[PDB]
């Protein structure tokens, strides 16, 4: 039996910041969901979409995973119709969202004494995301009336800043790996099964 | 647009100093718990870059109007960063007021005084002169280490109080302040609402208005003290005169809490100083904070952090590095809490722990507030939330729950009668102190005393107002006042006076709120959530609100009020009055003991 390749992304050395999350498309493989508690300690694991059991008897089409590096105090806002910080510049999720989350801790992992700026978000968007974006670019924020033109001072701003973790911060301060499910079923034969 | 042009400023402001006001807090932790060279430098940057960034972040805000515009949060925080304060100096002034702050407490860290039978043998303050204030018997001995404190380190700190204070008096008159008494003074202005509304210059008005009336309680405290210290040193005792300044149970006397195994009225029942029972029974650091985590576990109050545990000093190091033994409680930032403290088996140290944790949870109350708010509504606040948690658990009957005192124990006129005087000879003692300190050194500020009269005058209010006197007199060449930690470090003292009545209406209104009937003395509020959520509804508020509506929530005030204060002291006046029925109530300033 061919497996699925879900070690390879729940087993990475790093991941990618908040702004330019790293989709992946699944096909053509056998999903076993059972391994996926075999990793255990988890934050949080109720998730939307379908029943808390995971009804491996289902069949779908292609199924995309996503995974980003946040807060503890963001993992809430990975959720339908939630708004905020992270899920209006960074990363929204469709209102009728199928499909669901997983996140769990690591801090002795992923943030080393002195601090660690590898890890950026963006902030000052100018306009709140539409599900499924990404927007790498980084162009100088305007605020006001004056035509900064790629200088930032005064009254305009640079869009990303750095989470810089240190060990000893505290649950509501401290690493959280996120990886999300999207199940889709737009016709065609189906193949992940 | 200002309004919306001012949101997204504080939102770049916010994450950017939350992220470089850390490792200061780091860099100065580490060297306080561990005292090397690098730590000293690695601090000393650190503090220069938040400075920095401080300076330039306030003169960007300064420039935003605020006529009438933007809503009271954005207005709170805008004028919080506007403020500036101790950055508006030069680079010549900030390096000599830095060095100046860095000689006084290299100074004050290392003294040290040597016996004159002995000289080789020379002690320093915390683990030689403390035992002796405390414990020593001996009047000459009592003496010689008072004198020896006052003579060594006074002298080498004249000249650095005098530049001190004349650098700050220079960078509050550049800050738009009168003077930096009134920069002190300027945390109580309250402006949010109308009813709302307070003014820097009503602060002083307000002491004397609530000193008065805790002035005749304080006399028959002090003359029966001073007649129970007749017999204890016969001959070096005039009771027709004030009392010695170094038998007071400190260096100081700032708490004569020393003196009531000396000033007891009985002997005969258990005494309800326990630590000869903590020393028996077994216990440890670990047992005595746990046993304070239960008490605000009881309450209804949050546990503590898992790193709180495994980051928190809470003993001795021992070992071959040195420390400072001065008791704080740490807010690094981000969320991270941590308790220095050199703990020890004893009663103080047990009350003490209750302190610093109170400070610990008010720290935790308001993590949720934005960075410019995640303070105290003033700076008297800290200190009633501390201590309206002691009073809680010092009571008899608490003592008896967890078994230190016996279960056969009967609590009659004797247990509270005792219970009262010890809380009063630690809370009556030190307002006399408080308001002294706090004033000479207004007085000083504003530059109303010269050099040349500044221990007449200090020693003068002192007669006249405390009433202890000295066995020998100290010429106006040393300086006697910075002999203080809170002297020597700049730190505020008038908080010291506004919890001692804080305190009173905060725990009254927690009785009240407990359904509890009875004396005031026996309130003992535990396993009863209403207390907890009726003051964790103000604490969680911060410094978003004035600090008057921050009091009417929980007290429905909007001032001091000391009838608190007298309800929990009824039933010692009446006794004082009864038992001092041959008493020479009253002090004089002629009276010296030593000739001329
Ligand atoms: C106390 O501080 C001293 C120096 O400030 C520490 O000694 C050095 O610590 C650094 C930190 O890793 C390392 O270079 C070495 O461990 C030490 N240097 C040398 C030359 O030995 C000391 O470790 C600190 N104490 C504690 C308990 O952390
Ligand atoms: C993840 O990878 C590490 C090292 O490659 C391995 O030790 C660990 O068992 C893996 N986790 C799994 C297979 O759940």
């Amino acid at each position: 039996t061919n497996l699925c390749p879900f070690d390879e992304v729940f087993n990475a050395t790093r991941f990618a910041s908040v702004y330019a999350w790293n989709r992946k498309r699944i096909s053509n493989c056998v999903a076993d969901y059972s391994v996926l508690y075999n990793f255990a300690p988890f934050f949080a694991f109720k998730c939307y979409g379908v029943s808390p059991t995971k009804l491996n008897d289902l069949c779908f089409t292609n199924v995309y995973a996503d995974s980003f590096v946040i807060r503890g105090n963001e993992v809430s806002q990975i959720a339908p119709g939630q708004t905020g910080n992270i899920a209006d510049y960074n990363y929204k999720l469709p209102d009728d969202f199928t499909g669901c989350v997983i996140a769990w801790n690591s801090n002795k992992l992923d943030s080393k004494v002195g601090g660690n700026y590898n890890y950026r978000y963006r902030l000052f968007r100018k306009s709140n995301l539409k599900p499924f974006e990404r927007d790498i670019s980084t162009e100088i924020y305007q605020a006001g009336n004056k035509p900064c033109n790629g200088v930032a001072g005064v009254n305009c701003y640079f869009p990303l800043q750095s989470y810089g973790f240190r060990p000893t911060y505290g649950v509501g301060h401290q690493p959280y790996r996120v990886v999300v499910l999207s199940f889709e079923l737009l016709h065609a034969p189906a193949t992940v099964c | 647009l200002t309004e919306e042009n001012a949101k997204t400023f504080l939102n770049n402001f916010n994450q950017e100093a939350e992220d470089l006001s850390y490792q200061s807090s780091l860099a100065s932790w580490n060297y306080n718990t561990n005292i090397t060279e690098e730590n000293a430098q690695k601090m000393s940057e650190a503090a220069a870059k938040w400075s920095a960034f401080y300076e330039e972040q306030s003169k960007t805000a300064q420039s935003f109007s605020l006529q009438e515009i933007q809503t009271p949060i954005i207005k709170r925080q805008l004028q919080a960063l506007q403020q500036s304060g101790s950055s508006a100096l030069s680079a010549d002034k900030n390096k000599q007021l830095n060095t100046i702050l860095n000689t006084m407490s290299t100074i004050y860290s290392t003294g040290k005084v040597c016996n004159p039978k002995n000289p080789q043998e020379c002690l320093l303050l915390e683990p030689g002169l403390d035992e002796i204030m405390a414990t020593s018997t001996d009047y000459n001995s009592r003496l010689w280490a008072w004198e020896g404190w006052r003579a060594e380190v006074g002298k080498q700190l004249r000249p650095l109080y005098e530049e001190y204070v004349v650098l700050k008096n220079e960078m509050a008159r550049a800050n738009n302040y009168n003077d930096y008494g009134d920069y002190w003074r300027g945390d109580y202005e309250a402006e949010g609402a109308d009813g709302y509304n307070y003014n820097r210059n009503q602060l002083i008005e307000d002491v004397e208005r609530t000193f008065a009336e805790i002035k005749p309680l304080y006399e028959h405290l002090h003359a029966y003290v001073r007649r129970k210290l007749m017999d204890t040193y016969p001959s070096y005792i005039s009771p027709t005169g004030c009392l010695p300044a170094h038998l007071l149970g400190d260096m100081w006397g700032r708490f004569w809490t020393n003196l009531y195994p000396l000033t007891v009225p009985f002997a005969q029942k258990p005494n309800i100083d326990v630590t000869d029972a903590m020393m028996n029974q077994g216990w440890d650091a670990e047992r005595i904070f746990q046993e304070a985590e239960k008490f605000f576990v009881s309450v209804g109050l949050p546990h503590m952090t898992q790193g709180f545990w495994a980051n928190s000093m809470l003993t001795e190091p021992a070992d071959g590095r040195k420390v400072v033994c001065h008791p704080t409680a740490w807010d690094l930032g981000h969320g991270d809490f941590r308790i220095k403290m050199c703990t020890k088996v004893t009663m103080d140290n047990f009350l003490t722990a209750h302190h610093e944790m109170g400070h610990i949870q008010y720290d935790m109350a308001y993590a949720r507030q934005p960075f410019l708010l995640r303070n105290g509504a003033n700076e008297g606040f800290h200190e009633a939330v501390g201590e309206i948690m002691s009073l809680s658990a010092a009571t008899p009957k608490h003592l008896k729950s967890i078994g230190l005192l016996p279960s056969d124990f009967q609590e009659d006129s004797e247990t509270e009668i005792n219970f009262l005087l010890k809380q009063a000879l630690t809370i009556v003692g030190t307002l006399p102190f408080t308001y002294m300190l706090e004033k000479w050194r207004w007085m000083v500020f504003r530059g109303e005393i010269p050099k040349e009269q500044w221990m007449k005058k200090w020693w003068e209010m002192k007669r006249e107002i405390v009433g202890v006197v000295e066995p020998l007199p100290h010429d106006e060449t040393y300086c006697d006042p910075a002999s203080l930690f809170h002297v020597s470090n700049d730190y505020s003292f008038i908080r010291y006076y506004t919890r001692t009545i804080y305190q009173f209406q905060f725990q009254e209104a927690l009785c009240q709120a407990a359904k509890y009937n009875g004396s005031l003395h026996k309130c003992d509020i535990s396993n009863s959530t209403e207390a907890g959520q009726k003051l964790l509804k103000m604490l969680s508020l911060g410094n978003s609100e004035p600090w008057t509506k921050a009091l009417e929530n929980v007290v429905g005030a909007r001032n001091m009020d000391v009838k608190p204060l007298l309800n929990y002291f009824q039933p010692l006046f009446d006794w004082l009055k009864e038992q001092n029925r041959n008493s020479f109530v009253g002090w004089n300033t002629e009276w010296s003991p030593y000739a001329d």
